């Protein structure tokens, strides 16, 4: 049957300021089925807070979700994604490059 | 502008690990406004949005009914489905069920859906005519015949055409704020040199609603489809969009390239360039 | 607003 792998973004809410509050996101997308674990990783470690958007899909049937958490980011603090699917044979990281 | 009501239904059998996990979210343009999750506490409809909050007791009673209703179709609709393409009882399965309808700027209807997938493939479809379906392979013919037979397309195109729209008018008129607001995006460039001879030139647009938006790169004029890295628009989490567009530029040609933004936000189109 | 209902398959 039908599987997709997860596209991944790993993004802040706001333009990053050190020392000001914002949202850190990891929104996945186009993948089935639905089942998939996704983490927010501070230097290297998961984070216990993390929130998802409610199951939904786009026109192609495939599924979305955005995972997000508030934060302070600094000039030291390494965010990355992992995500966890299916379609992958080992979990894959994304790093947080506050610029894209 | 145009607007759209939508429910969105996902139901995922769990074999050996409980009941069917039902999730149904319904969205009013690109804002959720409700969900019901199967695996929660509270089992009722739940507002997601702080302007169908205030909706009375008769709201939120009728929308759970209905959901639970919902939800219980689906749980039928698994076990049907697995016996159709012959299953095994160990798997788990999906399917997944839209409908809604579409308004014109006079908030009177345009269109109306109703589509159903088994297993992230098309299952069956109401056509736009409202009248007739569309079997995406021999079982769903079968589909399409019992419910010709018992009319469940009038069912639909009675609910698209009148109760679907009249709720949709209702909503945007009391999420009038939010609904019916455009935020234009907020835009800037990155430059960051890739090496010595060539940069990358990223053109961004934030917190944006709609989320629907074009962003691209233009070289002397000439548009740089090909050499364009774009990516999904994204959720900020707020209730707006992003997406950026990138190029890379080789050496000093800064100026030759134009970052072109169209939003239903903006009085104009945007034209940008580095310089 | 919800269907009243959805019919089975």
């Amino acid at each position: 049957m039908i599987q997709r792998t997860p596209k991944i973004q790993v993004y802040s809410r706001h333009p990053a300021e050190n020392g000001k509050s914002n949202f850190l996101n990891c929104y996945v997308s186009g993948f089935h089925p639905s089942d998939i674990e996704v983490d927010l990783l501070k230097n290297g470690e998961r984070i216990e807070k993390v929130e998802h958007s409610d199951l939904s899909f786009s026109k192609d049937w495939s599924f979305y979700l955005l995972y997000y958490t508030e934060f302070t980011p600094t000039e030291k603090d390494e965010y990355a994604c992992r995500v966890n699917h299916v379609t992958l044979s080992q979990p894959k990281i994304v790093k947080w490059d506050r610029d894209m | 502008g145009s607007h759209s009501m939508r429910y969105f239904f996902t139901s995922v059998s769990r074999p050996g690990r409980g009941e069917p996990r039902f999730i149904a979210v319904g969205y009013v343009d690109d804002t959720q406004f409700v969900r019901f999750d199967s695996d929660a506490a509270s089992q009722r409809m739940e507002p997601r949005a702080p302007w169908i909050e205030q909706e009375g007791p008769e709201y939120w009673d009728g929308e759970t009914r209905k959901v639970k209703a919902h939800s219980q179709t689906h749980r039928v609709d698994l076990g049907t489905l697995r016996g159709y393409y012959n299953q095994s009882e160990a798997g788990s399965h999906t399917v997944q069920r839209m409908y809604g309808c579409d308004v014109g700027s006079d908030w009177r209807f345009l269109r109306g859906y109703h589509q159903y997938a088994y297993d992230g493939k098309d299952y069956i479809a109401l056509k736009e005519d409202l009248r007739s379906w569309t079997a995406a392979d021999m079982a769903a013919q079968t589909t399409k015949h019992k419910w010709e037979a018992a009319h469940v397309a009038e069912q639909l195109r009675a609910y698209l055409e009148g109760t679907c729209v009249e709720w949709l008018r209702r909503y945007l008129e009391n999420g009038k704020e939010t609904l019916q607001r455009t935020d234009a995006p907020k835009t800037h460039m990155t430059h960051h040199a890739v090496s010595d001879h060539e940069a990358t030139l990223r053109c961004w647009a934030l917190s944006f609603y709609p989320a629907e938006i074009t962003l691209t790169w233009q070289r002397d004029g000439e548009d740089q489809t090909q050499d364009t890295e774009l990516v999904e628009t994204r959720p900020a989490g707020d209730g707006t969009f992003q997406k950026w567009a990138a190029v890379v530029v080789p050496s000093g040609q800064e100026q030759r390239y134009t970052c072109h933004v169209q939003h239903e936000g903006l009085p104009k189109p945007l034209t940008l360039r580095w310089e | 607003s919800l269907l009243m209902w959805i019919t089975q398959l």
